[PDB]
């Protein structure tokens, strides 16, 4: 029983992390969304001046 | 004695006038990309 309670708050805790993963990744796409808008304005710019 | 050269410095004058108003305006592009990129992170946090 000590060890199907240790594995199984192992397996609760994993997914926690799991999840703090997913949100990180979230916001570092976010951020790399918002660099993308500035790169794409930055390629019209250069398309104007050329 | 009049001014030498009228029109070039009212041509100056309107490119420092310009140029101010582009720096505002690109400014105000990158804030409008912080203020939304903050908004889009505090729903994450």
């Amino acid at each position: 029983a000590n060890r199907f309670t240790s594995n199984i708050k192992g397996l609760t805790q994993a997914a926690r992390n799991a999840n703090d993963g997913i949100s990180v990744a979230q916001t570092t796409e976010g951020a790399l969304s918002e660099i993308n808008n500035n790169l794409q304005r930055i390629r019209e710019l250069t398309v104007q001046a050329s | 004695e009049s001014t030498s050269d009228p029109l070039a410095a009212l041509d100056d004058a309107i490119s420092q006038i310009d140029k101010f108003r582009s720096s505002l305006g690109a400014v105000q592009n990158r804030l409008d990309s912080a203020v939304t990129n903050l908004n889009n992170t505090t729903t994450n946090l």
